Formats: structure tokens, sequence, C-alpha cells
């Protein structure tokens, strides 16, 4: 058994000041004439909002902004707080805290580096003290000239903290959500067209360009925005959305098949009414990928118009249709470094699709530089099968056939406008992040029983009709067998793993060896790869809508600027308005504080509970007198 | 089994003659089974890394049923 | 960024063999305290290992 | 032995406050004791 | 500063609170609720109204 | 019986008024208690709670 154990006046004046007692606390008080803690002995007066007591002990700052008593603060104001103040995160006392003037020092040196050499918990918890003050919507909106700029400052800021600061990664995230719902909030209180804008065009679409980076993909979402933007890239042909289907299909495949017109006749006369048909984004989007669409033709087209002659000519000069896949090529990469030159490196390299214009550009320059130099140097006619393995007319066709897979593959961006397929395809590209952490433990198993393999057959391939035990001799072999064994479609038989000669043991043992590489991979982690989709799925399908609109919007923005008009081919070819946004601005901000309080303040339980503390007041008062 | 085998051969055969269970083969198959538990033991060491060691866990953790 | 990391790490690694010998001769030196840091010490752990095995990898190729 | 009992000691005493207030989330139950108050005015009187 | 949209009228919001009592009242004075187009409309006022301001024709 | 006496040892206010070190305390009864679970098979839920409960004080105290 265990015993537990734990390890007059003032009591009167406690006991009094607790429950609504004012004058026989002034008795108390005439009694001391002629501190204690169960505290001031007025804390508890503060949170009980009695005023009238209060005011009679008065003749705890910080307890009584942590009750959000108003009166108490005044009172005790009339007879740092504001860090407090705005992590509560309301108005009333935050402005009239403010009225006084309030500085606070910005967060960052090698005197802070000695502080934190003496305490670094301290350190770090007032650092997100004051970030936290900082992020609160009432503080921005009272202190700050440009509330939405602000906004998308702070919230990219706070991001980069939590990156650097590991352990408070939670409490910073949470930071800049709370920023960036409030400049969505802000916007949402536009009324008409006039308004909107006012807001997305001022300059300190400068706002809208802002928001696509630092990622607001919240802020993009909003009806208010995507109603702008519809208007902007359908322009002057708003009645396309009143077309019927049928009718709509009709005029994107003419504005198509006409591509090179249209871009013939901006050319001579660009201020005309079919020179201004490029100007819209909508139409400047379907002439460019007409544009692309040929160049894929031309493509299709180079081996129906081969001449079979030429299949054993060692030296073959330019066709015509090769001089046509040259313009175009240096059409695509002149468009190149233009968005490069005018962006800048991390911008361009950051896209996915300009990537892959990377690499497929750089293979089409080497497969026709080499296809110079071998016509100058090897003319020789000789037939197919006699030529070197590393002939330069052989490598010059494996670096084609390699770029006209990268050339198809960039048509993933435009399945970003459709409204069906858009939503599944931004879908795909973020469960490719979980297959390359698979990738990494794979790659060891592979290289594991890659080892022992080669050195149980060595002592003692697969691409041939009767496969053989051929492809466990090297390094390289071996490491090819293996791969074919993921698919479980039998690419590769049993009898590989049988010794030429005998060795009955060793011909055993390595069979044990492949069956196990089976399970560990077809078995395990095959079915482990296929939980994680099923779970990260479901928490990204939570998103689908909001992710697939920021992502549509970015593509559509890249088209408005008029750096980039012509299509690839032609392209080688040679105070007032502060003021307006400030009346928006105090509108908007009004408006907001209006609608926020109808959100909280609907149970209205304070307003009969408030009646109820007047008649408790004036009961106390009856008796007393 | 590498010195168990030394020490009772001294001179050369042809392979293909070799009964199955003489002690060299045994050495290499064992030899070989060795490298390849050798080169598994790297996956204790994912558990350093931010991104691998999650991962680690979760299919430790999954393994039982 | 992390390429300074791995750059770091690699020089590391392939100095183990002297931070060891030194701190066999005298952990008094510096030397010999500067492997005493577990993090170093994980490193040449590491490579120790790997060396290991690249060494197992060059007898399967006879 | 002396430094362990003292940081225990505040330890638990900021344990004891932080619960109470984290279940005042759920503490409307203000007017009750102004009942309470209006009783002890009455035994004032009487 | 107008709490409410210039557009909205008073049968309008009673419609939009759903309170029955309300709505019966002011029934009673025999209201009306301007009717809308159809949903591909091509006049002149749905144009020009389009045009003019977007975001409150939708509105 | 044996129920109601382990619910009463495991409350984090009991533990907090009248123990040395509560840590220590927390530690060794949360353990004891998963001990437990595995030998009253009926019972194992309630025992699991009492443990998850004790572990959770323990980081609410260190949380201070
Ligand atoms: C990254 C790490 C992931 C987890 C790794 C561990 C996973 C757990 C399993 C380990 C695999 C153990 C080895 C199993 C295969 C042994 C080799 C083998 O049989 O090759 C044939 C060889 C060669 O013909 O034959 C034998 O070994 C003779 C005995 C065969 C008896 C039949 C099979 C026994 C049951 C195996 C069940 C495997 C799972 C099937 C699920 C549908
Ligand atoms: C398939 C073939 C090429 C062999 C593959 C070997 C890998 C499975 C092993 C070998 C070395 C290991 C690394 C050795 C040391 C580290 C550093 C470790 O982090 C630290 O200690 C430093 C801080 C940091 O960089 O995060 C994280 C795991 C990692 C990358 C290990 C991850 C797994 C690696 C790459
Ligand atoms: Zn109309």
């Amino acid at each position: 058994v265990m015993a537990l154990k734990d390890v007059l006046n003032e009591k009167l004046f406690l006991l009094a000041c607790d429950k609504g007692d004012y004058y026989m606390v002034k008795k108390i008080l005439e009694e001391n004439s002629s501190n204690c803690v169960d505290r001031n002995a007025v804390t508890i007066t503060i949170e009980n909002e009695n005023l009238d007591i209060l005011q009679l002990l008065l003749d705890a700052l910080l307890v009584a902004i942590d009750s959000e008593v108003v009166g108490a603060v005044d009172i005790l104001l009339n007879h740092a707080p504001v860090i407090l103040a705005a992590h509560r995160n309301n108005y009333e006392i935050l402005t009239m805290l403010l009225k006084q003037d309030v500085s606070l020092p910005k967060p960052h040196c090698t005197l802070c580096s000695a502080k934190n050499k003496k305490d670094s918990l301290r350190h770090s918890r007032f650092r997100l003290d004051i970030y936290r003050c900082l992020a609160s919507p009432a503080l921005i909106m009272l202190t700050e000239e440009d509330p939405i700029l602000r906004a998308f400052e702070l919230s990219a800021d706070l991001k980069e903290l939590s990156l650097v600061e590991v352990e408070f990664r939670n409490d910073y995230e949470e930071l800049a959500r709370q920023c960036k719902m409030f400049a969505k909030d802000l916007l949402a209180q536009a009324r008409n067209s006039r308004e909107l804008e006012v807001i997305l065009n001022h300059t300190s679409l400068s706002r809208l360009k802002l928001a696509i980076k630092y990622n607001q993909k919240e802020f993009v979402s909003q009806s208010n925005c995507q109603q702008f933007l519809n208007t902007v890239w359908f322009g002057q042909m708003s009645g396309y959305r009143r077309k019927p289907t049928c009718k709509k299909i009709m005029t994107v495949l003419t504005v198509g098949i006409f591509w090179p017109v249209l871009s013939l006749c901006y050319l001579i006369a660009p201020k005309s009414q079919f020179g201004r048909i490029i100007h819209t984004p909508f139409m400047k989007f379907i002439i460019h990928g007409a544009s692309y669409f040929t160049f894929l033709l031309l493509l299709n087209l180079y081996s129906l118009v081969y001449n079979e002659d030429k299949k054993n000519t060692m030296g073959p000069a330019l066709e015509r249709i090769d001089y046509l896949l040259i313009l175009w090529i240096i059409g695509m990469i002149w468009s190149d470094i233009k968005r490069l030159w005018y962006e800048g490196l991390e911008d361009f390299l950051e896209e996915s699709r300009n990537q892959l214009s990377f690499v497929m550009n750089s293979l089409y320059l080497a497969t026709f530089a080499l296809k110079v130099v071998a016509h100058n140097k090897f003319h020789d006619f000789a037939d197919r099968k006699d030529w070197d393995a590393f002939h330069p007319t052989l490598v010059a066709e494996g670096l084609f056939a390699f770029a006209n897979v990268l050339s198809y593959l960039r048509l993933f961006f435009m399945y970003t406008t459709s409204s069906i397929l858009g939503p599944l395809q931004i879908s795909m590209g973020q469960m490719l992040q979980d297959f390359g952490k698979f990738l990494g433990m794979f790659l060891l198993v592979l290289f594991s029983f890659t080892i022992g393999l080669t050195q149980l057959y060595d002592k003692g391939g697969i691409f041939c009709e009767q496969q053989s035990n051929d492809t466990f001799h090297s390094f390289i072999g071996t490491c090819f067998a293996l791969f074919w064994y993921i698919f479980s479609l039998a690419h590769v038989a049993i009898f590989v793993t049988r010794f030429s000669y005998g060795e009955e043991l060793q011909s055993f043992v390595g069979a044990v060896i492949v069956g196990t590489y089976n399970v560990v991979v077809v078995i395990v982690l095959t079915k482990l790869l296929v939980a994680m989709l099923h779970k990260s799925f479901q928490l990204i399908a939570n998103h689908e809508d909001k992710e697939w609109k920021f992502a549509r919007a970015k593509l559509w923005l890249s088209y408005f600027d008029d750096k980039c008009t012509l299509p690839p081919p032609f392209n080688i070819i040679p105070q007032k308005r502060d003021e307006n946004y400030q009346k928006v601005m105090c509108c908007l901000v009004h408006r907001y504080l209006t609608s926020m309080r109808q959100k909280m303040q609907s149970t209205d339980q304070a307003t009969v509970e408030n009646l109820n503390e007047l008649r408790q007041d004036l009961s106390k008062f009856r008796n007393e007198i | 089994l590498k010195i168990v085998a030394y020490v009772k051969y001294n001179g050369s055969r042809p392979r293909e003659e070799w009964e199955m269970w003489h002690p060299t083969l045994i050495a290499e198959a064992l030899f070989a089974i060795s490298n390849i538990l050798s080169s598994l033991r790297l996956i204790s060491l994912f558990t350093a890394n931010s991104h691998l060691g999650p991962l680690q866990i979760s299919l430790g953790r999954m393994l039982l049923d | 960024h992390w390429v300074v990391k791995l750059l770091t790490c690699m020089t590391i690694g392939f100095l183990f063999p002297m931070l060891s010998i030194a701190y066999l001769i005298s952990p008094r030196s510096n030397l010999g305290l500067f492997i005493k840091k577990p993090f170093i010490k994980f490193i040449c752990h590491t490579a120790s290992y790997l060396t290991f095995l690249f060494m197992l990898l060059l007898a399967s190729q006879h | 032995n002396q430094h362990y009992q003292e940081v225990i000691r505040n330890l638990v005493k900021r344990y004891v406050a932080a619960m109470i207030r984290n279940s005042k989330t759920h503490e409307g139950l203000t007017e009750e004791n102004f009942k309470e108050l209006k009783q002890d005015i009455s035994s004032f009187r009487y | 500063f107008s709490e409410f949209t210039p557009d909205i009228t008073p049968i309008m919001l009673a419609a939009h609170t759903n309170n029955y009592e309300i709505i019966k009242l002011l029934v009673q004075k025999r209201v009306t609720i301007p009717r809308p187009h159809q949903i591909r409309c091509n006049c002149v006022e749905c144009v020009s109204s389009s045009e003019v301001d977007s975001l409150r024709h939708s509105r | 019986s044996r129920l109601n006496i382990y619910k009463a040892l495991a409350s984090p206010s009991l533990i907090a008024l009248s123990s040395e070190d509560p840590i220590l305390t927390a530690f060794r009864l949360g353990w004891e208690l998963k001990e437990l679970s595995k030998v009253e098979n009926e019972f194992k839920a309630e025992y699991e709670e009492l443990s998850q409960q004790c572990k959770l004080f323990a980081k609410d105290l260190l949380d201070q």
C-alpha cells in the first residue's frame, strides 16, 4: 500500500473580490485603513469584468488581453503587450494599443550567435513569437499600405523559414497558410469589373503575375480571378462561348488549317483585320499548336519519301525535306533563348516542358552535324551489312530516332487546357515523386543480386532465340537479365540458370538465388509500391481542382505577352493610379471587417449572456444599497 | 572449407570429374551467398536520410502480415 | 546546397585511412580528436564499408 | 536532485494551469456562477 | 459603404433568407422579380451589359 | 477491482500530486500497463488506452 502525500483579513479580501462584492470591499479598504496568492488580488477582478470593483481596487495587463476584455484593458491603460495582442488577432485593442507609438524589432549576426550559445530554446521561441505577431490579419490591415502585397511577400518569407527550422516546420507552414487565405478573402470582396481591373493591374497584370511567382494557388482559383482570366484569354471573341459545341470545333479547325496564311498576314499587314487575329491569346495558342503538329507530320513523312537506293548509301546528301526540318529547329531554338533571356535561368529551367526541349534540340543538332561531316568524309558505296558498328551514319540515325520520342512527349502540356483530361494529367504528375523513392531502394537490391550471381557463374545472351547461360558471364549481362524479371511476363526462362557442362550443385544454388530475387521484387516490392499510390492519391484527390486551375492559369499567362507572337518557322524571319488603388483598398478592407464579424458572431450567446450580466449587477446593487 | 580443401587435396583434376559435394564447390557457393547478404546490409543506413528512412521503417513494420 | 554537402562527405570519406592512423598514433593530437566527432565517425565507418563492398566487386570480376 | 526538483516543481505548475484553460474551450458556465453571486447577495441580505 | 449590392431588392433578400413568414408578408404586397433571359441569349441588351460589365451581369 | 485500481493509478493529476518524479513513474507505469494487455486478453483495449494516457502525460509534461 502507498500513502498519498502532497510533495484572515486577506482571505476575507480574496473571497470578497471573487463574487461581485463592491461595498464591503470598500468596507475592507476602510478596515485596512485603520498581494495575496491563492495573484495581486486584482487579476481575479480583471477576469470577472467587474470594472466597478476593479476601479475601486485601482484607487495583469497581459492577462486582460489573454481574456480579450476590452474594458479591462482600457481601464488598465487609463489607470510586449502588443505582441500578445496580435496573437489574439482582434481589432479593437490592437487599434487602441497601437495609437501610442510602438516599434517591433525585425528578425535576422555575431551578436545573435552569442545569445544562441547561452540559450537557443529561448532564442528560437522569441523569433517565432515575432513572426506570428507580424502575420496577424488585423495588424496588416491597420499598419500596411498594400495589404495584398504584404501577404504575398510574408507568405513566401515564412515558407523558407520552415525549411531551415526543421524542428519548427509545423508552426511556420501554419503561419504561411494563414497569410495566403487572408489575401484570397480580400479579393473576394470585389463587386464590379472596374475594381477587379484596378487590383489585378497595379504595379509596385503585374499583380496577377506576382501571384504566380509566389505560388498563390488559392488566390488564383477564386471566382473573381477566374472570371477575369476568361475575358482576357478569349479577348474580342467572347461570342465563342455563345456558340454551340458543334460550331466551336469548326472554328478551331478552320483557324488551325489556315495557320500559314494568318501568320503571313500579320507579317505584311499587322494592323489589318486578319493581322490582329493573332493578337488575341486564344487564337495564338491554336496557331502555335497547329504549327507544331505540322512539324510532327514532316517527321512521319521522312521515312515514306526516303529513297530505297539511299539505304545502301554511306554519304547521302541532304534532301529538300531535310532543309525544312532545319528551318523549324532553328525556329524552335530561337524562341528558346528569347524565353530564357527575358525570364532567367531558374524560372525557365523549372518547367518540365522546357527541359524536354533542351535535350531534343541538342540531339537534333548532333544528328545534322554528323550527317554533314559523314557526307564529306565517308561517301563509299557499300552494302549496309558491311559498315562499321560505330560508323557516323549509323550513329546519326540512332540520335535521330531518340529525339523523335522526345518530340512527341512534349504534347503533354496541351492536356492542361482541357477540363476533362486536365485534372487527371496533373494528378499523375504529382504521383511521379513517390516513384523516385522506390527507385533508390530497388536499385540497391538489383546491385546486390548482381554481385553474387556473377561470382557463381563467371568462374564456370537473353536476346538470342535460344537463351543461354552466357548472360551471367558479365556485370552488364547480369544486370539486363535481372531487369527483365520484374515484369512477371516470362521474358527470361529458367533454363538460363543451368550450367552448360554440369556443376549439379552450383546449378541448384543459382536457381535458388534467382527465386529469392523474384519473391523480394515481384511480390514484396511491387505490392508495397501499390500501397503508397493508394494512400498518396487519396490526399492528392482533395486538391485536384485547385491544382489544375493554377496550372492552366500559368500556361495561359505565357501567351499574354507579345514578345513571342509568330510560330517557329516564321519567327526566324525578321500618383493618379496609386490614389485610385487606395480608394479600392479601403473599400475592400472595410468590407472584410464587416463580413468577418458575421462569420463568427452568429450564435449571439454573449448578447443574452450580457443581458443576464446586467441583470446580476442590478440584483447585487439592490441588496447592497 | 577453403583450408580443409587445401589440406585434403594436393594434385590437379578437371572440373567435370569432381563429385557434387566437393569442398571447393561448397566454398564458392557460400562465398557468393555471403556476397549477396553483405551487399544487402546497406539498407540499415537508410535511417539517416529524411527521404529514404520513413519508407524503410514502414516496410519493416508491414513484414508481419 | 546539397552538392556542397556531398563534396564534403566524399572528401572526408576519401581521407578515412589517414584519420584512422592519426587516431591510432596519438589521440592527443588534433587529428586524433578530429575523428571523435560522431558525424565524422559515421562517415568513416560508411566509407570503410563501401571500400569493402567495392573490393568485393573486384573479386566477382575475376 | 535539488535542481531536478525545482524544475519539476515548475513543470507541474504550468501543466495544471495549461489544460484547465485548454478545457475552457467548453466553459460557458460563467452565468451559473453569476446566479451564485445573486445567492451570496441574498445571504448578505439575511 | 453599402452592405448589399445595388441590385438587391427586399423580395430577393427575403427569398435568399428562406423565411416563410417574411416572404408571406412581402408577397402580400404583390412584389415582382425580373425574369432571366436564356442561357444562350444573343440580344442587344445582353451583349451591351456583358461588354460594359461582365462581373456585375453574372452576379 | 484490478482494472479500477490501475485506472486510479494512471490519472495524470494523481501522479502530478503524489509522485517524487512524475516522468519516471509515468514511464514505468506505462510499460507495466503495456505488458498487462498481453496477459489479460479480454480487457486489452483498456490497458492500451491507459498506457497511451501515461505516455501522453509524460510528453505533455516535457512540453512545458
Ligand atoms: C527489401 C527487402 C524486402 C523483404 C525481403 C524478404 C521477403 C520475404 C520472403 C523471402 C523470400 C525467401 C525465398 C523464397 C524463394 C526460395 C527460392 C525458390 O523456391 O526457388 C526455387 C528453387 C529452385 O527450383 O527450388 C527450391 O528452392 C526448392 C524448394 C521449393 C519449395 C516451394 C516454394 C516454397 C514456398 C515459397 C513461397 C514464396 C512466396 C510465394 C508467394 C506467392
Ligand atoms: C546501387 C549501388 C550504386 C550502391 C548503392 C549504395 C546505397 C544504397 C548507399 C551507399 C552509401 C549510402 C549513403 C551513406 C551516407 C548517407 C548520409 C546520410 O546523411 C548524413 O549523415 C549526412 C546529412 C545529410 O546529407 O542528410 C543519409 C544517408 C546516406 C545518403 C546514405 C544513403 C544510402 C547510400 C547511398
Ligand atoms: Zn438577351
